[PDB]
């Protein structure tokens, strides 16, 4: 399609919506544009949503609870409020982390306080006391608690603050409030800024003051790596084999001790820039640190970030840098050898939420897939910033797409496969176009690294070019 | 690393020697992690009648509910009418879990809309967002109905839904006969099932409140059917097909089965079948309305019988023999039909059934849990199978439910050993499992975290899990199933006995140790 | 020793110390056994494709067989006409074995009669066995029809059937116009589904050959469905099903769904439902006939062509989605009925399932076995689901019918890795599953004695039995499902992703081990 | 039901025959009389049954091969002829084992020659000997193989007995030729004789010359349990408990080496008379061995042939006997406390082979049930001798009942539960009546010995008493 075919796409699209709202969405949909360096010319992004129009976003409890905190393996989460939250979110993502659950690790359990009415007309920090108490004697081995508030808990005036100071000083314990309510934001996107200043403000100065802990010079943290279906494993193997030190992973797999020991590291390597450049920049003020975004998608994006973090050490990493791109360079080239011929020329259409859809184009360019569209839920103008110099002439960019646009965009721009939500899938494998999700690996993965390559290449594969898409029509219609 | 012929996704590529050695050293350098010793004598402690003991003494801490909140019951009622947006007046992240929850356990697509209150609407509260929302909706998504609901926020600051729609038409949001009934759901009352009456009643309310003076009590030779929060297709099928198979005229009020089970031929349909407008307005006119689940149709009773002056029956949720023949035995006396010979049969097939499967379920002990009624439901037909429920938990159940359960345990034998609980979590049913050990748990996929602990004290003490109820996750098409009327006790009895012939395999399968048992024929 | 309130039966009663140790006394005094560790040198030897070699070397020895007898066809065949009796000509220990066989697999009663031949008809033949018998079969049990084939004695004597029916009519044992179809089915030739061929041949022959006159194709505007050797109830129902949604007139010649399906209403009913008498008399009057299962029906084919002058369509097994979809076309062409709207959504729903379902199902290795078109139906519709059927068996296939199924693998990349195997018994698949490994089996309730031996090599050698075929005797009331059609492939997709998600969970249910990959969601 | 309403009963089921059917039938239909000692003056039995009658018999192969020679462990039996009859009797017959079966035991495996019309013109002998060099290949650690013959066998004028010399000669290997067609004698009873006399000629006088076995005196043999569902190990361990020395078991869990030391015992125990009084006579015949009749069912009958064996030996088993008496006593009267108010009264009938229908009737009565009609598919006048005294007065005695003749006797009768075969049981379930499988037990088991009563007792309760029975009649009708 050409750039005044798609103009027009999003013209004929937005004509269903009444007037405030077709004025509104028209600058959350662009022609991309490569020679355009300031996406804020281009695209209009991290606004609220428009009411009525179906959004797949989240809200700040998703960003902070689901995303930053819940990941955190030996800590316990509370959903503090009604009971919908925390069992929605129970178990949805695959954060996977090693542990005894239940004694020593808690990720995929649901801990909430289940307000009942006498909670919200009286306030709920009596039973938040108690609460913490009776966490305590049936969850001894926990080394602390985070308090995820929920919508009714600011609404109501409850003081969070005060209930984890006292509590926190009384047992000895580290107890953090959170104040992620979803009435907050618009979107995941607060949720992650919230949880980086409780992390800031609760866990991350502990160890400040004390010099107990041995660094080398080249320690390094893994910071916005959740770890989905083991993602972060398949990224920190490769580090190591580099010679490196990976002190912490935040937050897939992560404890509590290595988030402390962050402080220490020489370097910080940032996956996820939207969710954890907070914490960053916060971290090279405070501490002096250094932090580099990089990509572990595909063999060229995880060979280029190699280089680019051995660069930042001496000439002993480097060396290791260039065995380690030795080692694994038959792997990839057999993965690329069996799937490029059976994907190359497919096109691709993506919505994730605020990295992976530009994140993975790399990845899909190296089985000679093209991305003829993408966009995200909540991301932020630096991330579109980002995305424009990746993403082909002429492509369409979508901000926080409305059900109505995506499947409209879908029917003119008949993508070989579409990589989206679990709220997308059934959509669209209905009108028979091949589906990955890419946000839960459609409970494969990793997709990380270089092993990851292979399991995303044998996915994409067994999805795009399964028997099963030529059947949707009956042979008597 | 990987071999490109026999790629490793997680499971096993961690189990590789180079990915454990990275783990332990991540464990051992950074993690500070409590010693294993430690660990497993925590496990061990966690087994105990010490811990069940503290465990049961919890007041304000909530561990693995068995419940969800109002909303999401509001939004399953409002899908099963036709051409019907469920639209939940509050705060977006609400939606999002609700359709994604419900998409894990149908695998179909979830239509439902939010109007986007943010902080800002605490000042004064979400009118513009209620406009603006449902003009959009109706204008991109084209319904013929929205069925407002709401979230916690939303309840909490008190916002005016009947106010709110009434100005939204007054102002031109939304044409003045265009169908916007609406229900108040706070989270913080009830569970989802409670959602759902609310909704309902606000719906039958909609269509039925200011047009009473033309109808007439049996006017229109049917029976409404109610059938409550129900997601298992086979459920809505089987009442449809019975009443059809009886020559009854029937209008199901709620059905939802056509719009969760759409082909895949090309095309997504965000509508199909429901329940149309027509029926819910002629709905007075019926003879009479059964209501399948009544413990959660409370509030709906209340309107049918002061409202519609329908005499609605005493009667249980259609589970198992005696209460599906009661239910078939009711219908015949209002409606005037005779139960056909194809129902007798199928009944005759359901006990022979019985009489082939009884040696294997006898004295079978079962944990399980879910919504009221179909937890009482599963109890009674357990009793009629000769097996003991032990250990019933409802978290969402109450005292007046709890009595009634505690009475048909009274009337069996088989009822001896069994204990009612409500107010009680997963967490709570872990200790009953390892305290009282049960043969077998009948629930959702959120207990297959409870077998895996109980495996994890041994074998000998490992619950296997039975998967029937809400959510299932890790199981496909589970939903297709049924568990009402005599197909559903057919299905139902045929997976609790080869469950318990799959565990009897599994135990006598060791060569020259147990296999002396491993019989051809059972 | 037994504690009352807690009885142990043989398995775990035997595992007490003081019977182990009574067992270890017998063992070591009287049984001169192996040594265990040559036990285990052999046992892992038996792995080996050394042994393998060795094993399909067999020319004269047979073990563990995936077929049956003839007559045991003829009877099921039989079961399927209204108020018949089977009537095993020879000796009584057969049918005893039939009824029993049968019996197990469908847990109900199954009705046949002996003539009792003894050692003494060996001098005379069994004419006066065959009068007697006759008459005492119809004073004692009133059948409207007897069925009649034959044992293997009757065959080596060389019984002529038809001249001992025809003389017991004209000495009077039973009436001239009593109806006494029969056929030859000697064991030695073909299997069980060859009986059920030479049964139904016997059977239209019978009602057809002398009043063909009078017989016009297409005047009773009707299709005939001939069924074949079939012990699913499911399958019988879903044809049926299918060709009353599409208005098709049709008669299912064999049809014995009701008699194996009788409910418990406090009677027994010998006879049940079936095939009328009428219908084969007026069968040569259809438009044509439709054979389910062609490769067990092809003396059946040649009369139905060369007498009924029927143009029998060249269809295969209505199994998986192609051949279903080929199955209701034919049925269209041929009837001049469209294609209902009833039928397409199912088979939407049927690709709505695969899409869902696909990623867990690709690329997964399976064993497989069982009759002909059964098998050959499950391979095809693997191939559609992109699995990998890999070792494919049928002991009673033939060469014209392996290079059908390998023309099957060759149309699909998912074939590539795939074996037919004709003549080869299960000691033979024992073989394959140990020195090709696949994830699991498709195959009948022998299949366990595998699954057995390979998860003793270890657990990770185990390679788990998933049952569909026949006979299936340690699971109750499989009998009753479906594998044919849109339905039969809803039912087959479910089982198989199923299993392997179930095994999976097995798997991944070690704390701490394999637990990271536990998911709720899958 | 009075005598004369038994008489009129029978001659009411008699008026729907033939008269030659009529006439023979009437012969096999008794009312009980325990006065009577000679049997022969009230009932005939070992008969052939008549042509097209729904007996529930089986053949002499299923005598041989399925009763006497398929339990032994540790030889093959072949299967030799067609694939039916091979197939229908794999593994239906649960005489248990221990072994390692495919390696060392083969009791559920299938062995077959699988005849083809070529070797049904021509002949088997050929293929018999190449099938025992197949098996001898693939199956070396088995001890001995038999061959039981099914019908064309002899038909055809095979000559299996030369096969089984030269072969065994040339492999010093016991290799029994089995002369077990089906159209030898009338029912599984010729069966057991020729399997007892192939014992007796091809096996039992292996060790005759050999003086290596160290007796004792209290050494036993226990001829005819079949080890159903463990029936005979229940039985072993009371005989070892009273300080007997149980040196085989004939022949469930039974081994060749075992058959080949019974001559060397002191005492055969004989449970199933019917089956193996045959090989007992000639062992006292040849071997001086006495033997006795004894009853394990249940405790009045188990602890009755207790006392009667131990009177064999001297004081010190005497002794040992009252030591096993007083230690179960406290186990079957809790057995008896429990179940017997939950049966007390209630009405049995039974239809099984040769020796259940009698001797199982002392346990019916050890939980107050009362035995009201008995019968055998394949009995001799002996054994309807020895069951005339067990049953009461004015009882139906039946010999190779028809279907009809067993469906309307149960209509009159209404007994409150049958124990039958599973060609019975799910006729009588459809029509209300609790159905226990006496032969396999219904899966369950064992019930020899004090273990197994509280098996029996427990599985004779939950289906008399289970709630199904109540559901049958629809409350519409
Ligand atoms: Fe959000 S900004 Fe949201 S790289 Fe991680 S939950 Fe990216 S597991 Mo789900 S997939 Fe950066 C997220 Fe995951 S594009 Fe997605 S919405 S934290
Ligand atoms: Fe026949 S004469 Fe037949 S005590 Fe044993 S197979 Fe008795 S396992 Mo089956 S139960 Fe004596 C028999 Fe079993 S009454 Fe039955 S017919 S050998
Ligand atoms: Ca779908
Ligand atoms: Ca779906
Ligand atoms: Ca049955
Ligand atoms: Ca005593
Ligand atoms: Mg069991
Ligand atoms: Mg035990
Ligand atoms: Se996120
Ligand atoms: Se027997």
């Amino acid at each position: 399609m050409s750039r005044e075919e798609v103009e027009s796409l999003i013209q004929e699209v937005l004509e269903v919506y009444p007037e405030k709202a077709r004025k509104d969405r028209n600058k959350h949909l662009a022609v991309n544009d490569p020679a355009v360096t300031q996406s804020k010319k281009c695209i209009i992004s991290n606004k609220k949503s428009q009411p009525g129009l179906m959004t797949i976003r989240g809200c700040a409890y998703a960003g902070s609870k689901g995303v930053v905190w819940g990941p955190i393996k030996d800590m316990i989460h509370i959903s503090h409020g009604p009971v919908g939250c925390g069992q929605y979110s129970r178990a949805g993502r695959r954060n996977y982390y090693i542990g005894t659950t239940g004694v020593n690790a808690f990720v995929t359990m649901n801990f909430t306080s289940d307000f009942q009415e006498k909670d919200i007309v009286f306030g709920g920090d009596k039973k938040l006391a108690k609460l913490i108490d009776e966490v305590e004697t049936l969850f001894p081995l926990n080394k602390g608690i985070s308090v995820q508030s929920e919508c009714p808990i600011g609404l109501i005036g409850d003081d969070i603050e005060s209930v984890s100071k006292v509590k926190g000083a009384e047992l000895s314990k580290t107890i953090v409030p959170v104040r992620c309510e979803g009435f907050r934001g618009v979107s995941q996107s607060l949720g992650h800024h919230i949880a980086n200043d409780a992390v800031r403000d609760w866990v991350l100065g502990k160890r400040d003051e004390d010099t107990t802990f041995a660094s080398t010079p080249y320690d390094v943290a893994i910071i916005g790596d959740y770890n989905i279906g083991g993602d972060a494993w398949s990224s920190r193997i490769l580090l190591e084999e580099m010679g490196l030190r990976c002190v912490a992973q935040w937050s897939g797999d992560g404890s509590i001790s290595e988030i402390e020991l962050t402080p220490k590291v020489k370097l910080n390597l940032v996956h996820c820039y939207r969710s954890m450049n907070y914490i960053s920049r916060h971290m090279e003020e405070k501490y002096g640190i250094p932090w580099m975004e990089y990509n572990f998608f595909g063999p060229t994006k995880t060979i280029e970030s190699l280089r680019a973090i051995a660069a930042k050490f001496d000439e002993s990493i480097q060396k290791k840098c260039e065995e380690v791109i030795a080692k694994y360079k038959p792997e990839w080239e057999a993965v690329v050898a069996k799937y490029r011929p059976r994907l190359e020329g497919k096109r691709v259409m993506l919505y994730i939420g605020g990295l992976r859809p530009r994140h993975v184009i790399g990845a899909y360019e190296d089985l000679g897939m093209e991305v003829v569209g993408t966009g995200y839920e909540f991301a932020h103008n630096d991330d579109y910033d980002r995305t424009m110099k990746e993403m082909g002439d002429s492509t369409l960019l979508y901000d926080d797409v409305t059900g109505y646009e995506f499947e409209e965009f879908v029917k003119r721009i008949k993508p070989d496969l579409i990589g989206s939500g679990i709220k997308e899938k059934f959509i669209f494998q209905k009108m028979g176009i091949p589906f990955r999700e890419m946000h839960s690996w459609d409970y494969s993965g990793p997709y990380h690294g270089f092993d990851g390559f292979a399991i995303f290449a044998r996915d994409m594969d067994m999805t795009l070019n399964n028997p099963c898409w030529k059947k949707l029509q009956a042979p008597w219609e | 690393s990987q071999q490109v012929d026999k790629i490793k996704a997680s499971y096993p590529l961690f189990l590789d020697q180079d990915y454990k050695d990275m783990l332990a050293k991540k464990r051992d350098g950074f993690e500070e992690k409590y010693p294993q010793d430690k660990i497993d004598e925590v496990f061990q402690w966690t087994t105990t009648k010490e811990y069940q003991e503290l465990n049961f003494q919890r007041e304000a801490l909530t561990v693995n509910p068995a419940k969800a909140c109002q909303p999401l019951g509001a939004v399953l009622c409002a899908l099963g009418f036709e051409k019907t947006m469920p639209y939940v007046h509050g705060s977006q992240g609400c939606v999002a879990y609700f359709r994604s929850y419900f998409n894990r356990h149908f695998r179909e697509p979830v239509s439902c809309v939010s109007d986007s209150m943010t902080e800002d609407a605490a000042v004064f509260g979400g009118q513009q967002n209620m406009k603006d929302g449902l003009q959009n909706c109706k204008a991109t998504y084209k319904p013929d109905m929205i069925a407002v609901s709401t979230t916690c926020m939303a309840e909490v600051i008190g916002d005016d839904l009947n106010a709110f729609i009434n100005n939204s038409k007054k102002e031109g949001f939304i044409p003045d006969e265009f169908p916007v009934p609406f229900a108040h759901t706070p989270s913080f009352v009830g569970s989802h099932v409670t959602g759902w009456d609310n909704m309902f009643e606000g719906i039958a309310r909609y269509f039925t409140l200011k047009s009473m003076d033309d109808k007439v009590v049996g006017s229109n030779k049917k029976i409404n059917i109610v059938p409550g929060f129900e997601t298992y297709l086979g459920n809505f099928r089987v009442i449809k097909r019975m009443l059809s198979e009886m020559g009854v005229g029937y209008s199901l009020l709620s059905d939802p089965e056509e719009v969760l089970d759409t082909p895949a031929d090309g095309q997504f349909r965000m509508y199909a079948g429901g329940t149309t407008q027509e029926e819910m307005k002629d709905a007075p006119n019926a003879l009479n309305t059964v209501l399948l689940q009544p413990w959660h149709l409370e509030k709906t009773k209340k309107f049918v019988e002061g409202t519609w002056k329908h005499e609605v029956p005493k009667l249980n949720i259609p589970m198992g023999l005696d209460w599906t023949d009661e239910f078939l035995m009711k219908v015949s006396e209002i409606s005037g039909q005779p139960i056909p010979a194809s129902l007798t049969k199928e009944r005759g097939r359901l006990v022979d059934m019985m009489t082939d499967s009884h040696t294997w379920l006898h004295g079978k002990r079962f944990a399980l849990w879910g919504d009221p009624d179909f937890v009482m439901g599963l109890v009674k037909f357990l009793l009629e199978l000769g097996c003991e429920p032990v250990h019933i938990l409802c978290h969402n159940g109450n005292k007046r439910w709890k009595k009634a359960v505690d009475a048909i345990l009274a009337a069996s034998p088989y009822g001896k050993n069994a204990t009612v609980y409500i107010g009680k979590d997963l967490w709570h049913l872990r200790s009953l499992v390892f305290t009282d050990k049960p043969d077998f748990m009948i629930g959702n996929s959120y207990g297959k975290f409870i077998q895996r602990d109980t495996l994890h004290k041994g074998k000998e003490f490992e619950v296997p899990l039975i998967r029937i109820g809400f959510p299932i996750f890790d199981r496909h098409h589970l939903h297709r199933s049924t568990t009402l009327g005599y197909e559903g006790a057919m299905q139902i009895l045929t997976t609790l006995v080869n469950s318990i012939l799959e565990r009897l395999d599994e135990e006598t399968r060791g060569m020259q140790a147990t296999d002396y048992n491993h019989d051809l024929v059972r």
